[PDB]
DNA sequence: CGGGTTTTTGTTAAGGGCTGTATCACTGTG
DNA sequence: CACAGTGATGCAAATCAAGTGTGAAGCCAGACAAAAACC
DNA sequence: CACAGTGATACAGCCCTTAACAAAAACCCG
DNA sequence: GGTTTTTGTCTGGCTTCACACTTGATTTGCATCACTGTG
């Protein structure tokens, strides 16, 4: 498998 | 026997209706969020509240979960009591 | 260095509902 | 025997801050087992 | 051009639903 | 009687709150005081 990158999964309480 | 209201049920007699669902709650939280259950339920309940247009209770819940805002400063209490033309007895 | 992937954040419009603010002719100490 | 203020003062009473080792309670597990209101 | 009220009413503003699309930030690796 | 709901329990183990004492050290409550104001 190869890492495809992407935005890190921040904690659900720190989003909008 | 016909069902009753969910809120009138006791702390124990209401598990047979959430047993089937809380298991997927945890597996979803584990595979997507990381493992937190209280936070992923809190955001869901905030979703429900602000969809229902109950922002007052939503803000109350946010205050309860965060640092409590109870208590005014003596300066602001005096400012209110003076500038609203209030008397000591009232 | 920059596509590629993942995710965040906003946008479009017809409705519903809660909250906030301007407007109206007047007061009162003289 | 009108009745609701009017605010400063003062003393009785309620709450607490300090220390650690307890008790008491709530809840988790998944599963087995009796009351009770409609047919 | 005195300035802080006085309360009822009406309008604006902001935030939810549908669902698909669009601008933008954070790593991965050729 | 059936069916579904509503509560009950099981023991080992976990967290979470109350308390056991005592000495001050505050913070809160409520009565006192001679008066107004509508006549």
């Amino acid at each position: 498998h190869i890492n495809k990158g992407g935005r890190p999964r921040q904690h659900l309480l720190s989003l909008t | 026997r016909p069902r009753q209201h969910l809120l009138s049920l006791t702390r124990r007699a209401q598990k047979h209706r959430l047993r089937e669902l809380k298991i997927q709650v945890k597996e979803f939280a584990d595979k997507e969020e990381g493992g937190d259950v209280k936070a992923v339920c809190l955001t869901l309940f905030l979703l429900a509240l602000r969809a229902r247009n109950e922002h007052r209770q939503a803000d109350e819940l946010e205050a309860i979960m965060q640092g409590r805002g109870s208590g005014l400063q003596p300066a602001v209490c005096l400012a209110i009591r003076v500038n609203t033309f209030l008397s000591c007895s009232q």
